[PDB]
């Protein structure tokens, strides 16, 4: 019987053997691959209000600089978003160890309440194997949180960090009387400059504008009303570099033209401190979210390997080398092994 | 002074490699020192194994 379990637990938590239940479930401890598959939707679970993380950033900006005049951005204004975001991680990594070691408690007793006729003797091969399933927990846990420190020590931007926003077809209506009728073109929006193409290839690179320094308005009615219409406009020189009538650009919603206007508002365009501050900030948001990624992508990878080695193969190498010496310890050896009614 | 500083610097490099080897044979060893001819447990454990 002894040799039964330790067989029967590997066949099942590996996948090795034949008879396999190939139509009810899709069950016995294969249920573990879709934890590995569901940890990643933890880690997306988590949300923030952006206006919390703009208002914390501007804070951390003005509290490195005590008194002195800022220059250029402090870098711990990125470290110590950073690592206040990275703290948020330790709660799921948590949860994802509590759901494995369930499985395998459950895997255990289908392995042994099913398979055994004897009394008590399905009692020590699940008692045993459950407390050294707890013990293993301690010892994962402790690993999982050094690997969770570790990420917060030092910042690392040599990899795939972004090293040193909007796009979609639009038409100009008001074309001057030379040429006539209406312009359809690629448009493509930065957070620092606008450029104009003929297709979607963006090879012609036929204008281009900054956006800074530029206004927005909308239109008085005075066209046929089939499109909704918005006009980006200069007041610091007659002409908006190339200017078509003050660049009057129709969409098919109004809907279209306020997430066109908030894509400039987040490039850095203001509404129809603010010069510098602002740019400093989206240039830090920008970053921790590149940064991010990368940490959500590690923490994925590395969690189920960590566990692997520290709760699986150690029940695994427990099962077949000292189950049976455990066994002949409990007791008085009298009153194990004795048959039931049945 | 210096041959003093350098025998006690020395210490900590000894002390690991002590450990070290106490680690490696302690799992074994913890069997063998309950060795005892009298013991059909233990012919049963190496049968299974």
């Amino acid at each position: 019987m002894v040799q039964q379990f330790a067989v029967d637990f590997e066949k099942r938590i590996e996948g090795s053997g034949d008879q396999i239940d190939t139509y009810e479930l899709s069950g016995g401890a294969r249920i573990n691959r879709i934890f590995h598959e569901r940890f990643p939707f933890e880690l997306v679970k988590m949300e923030f209000d952006e206006k919390e993380l703009r208002r914390e950033i501007s804070y951390a900006i003005k509290n490195i600089h005590g008194i002195r005049t800022g220059l250029f951005t402090p870098d711990m204004a990125f470290e110590t978003i950073v690592k206040k975001q990275v703290k948020k991680i330790r709660e799921p990594c948590l949860k994802c160890v509590d759901m494995v070691i369930s499985e395998l408690i459950s895997t255990v007793r289908q392995c042994t309440k099913k398979l055994q006729q004897y009394p008590r003797l399905r009692e020590e091969m699940e008692r045993i194997v459950t407390t050294h399933i707890r013990e293993r927990e301690g010892r994962t846990k402790e690993q999982v949180m050094l690997l969770i420190d570790i990420e917060l020590a030092y910042m690392n931007t040599n990899h795939e960090d972004f090293i040193g926003i909007r796009k979609g077809w639009l038409t100009i209506n008001n074309i001057g009387i030379m040429k006539g009728g209406s312009k359809e073109y690629w448009f493509v929006l930065t957070a620092e400059n606008l450029s104009w193409y003929k297709d979607d290839e963006e090879k012609e690179k036929k204008y281009m504008l900054s956006v800074d320094n530029l206004k927005l308005r909308d239109v008085e009615k005075g066209f046929m009303s089939s499109k909704h219409i918005f006009a980006l406009f200069n007041t610091e020189q007659r002409n908006v570099y190339k200017d078509y009538r003050q660049l009057e650009l129709a969409c098919e919603t109004q809907e279209e033209v306020d997430s066109w206007k908030a894509s400039f508002l987040r490039a850095g365009v203001y509404p129809e401190m603010d010069p510098q501050l602002e740019r400093q900030v989206e240039t830090i948001r920008n970053l921790v979210d590149s940064y991010m990624a990368i940490v959500n992508k590690t923490v994925r990878d590395l969690m189920p390997k960590t566990i692997m080695h520290l709760m699986i193969n150690n029940t695994k190498e427990f099962i077949f080398s000292e189950l049976l010496a455990n066994l002949y310890s409990c007791g008085d050896q009298n009153t194990l092994m004795e048959e039931s009614a049945e | 002074q210096q041959l003093t500083n350098h025998i006690r610097d020395t210490l900590p490099g000894l002390r690991n490699k002590l450990q070290s080897q106490l680690l490696s044979i302690e799992k074994e060893v913890e069997e063998y020192k309950n060795f005892r001819p009298d013991d059909p447990a233990r012919k049963t454990k190496a049968l299974l194994q």
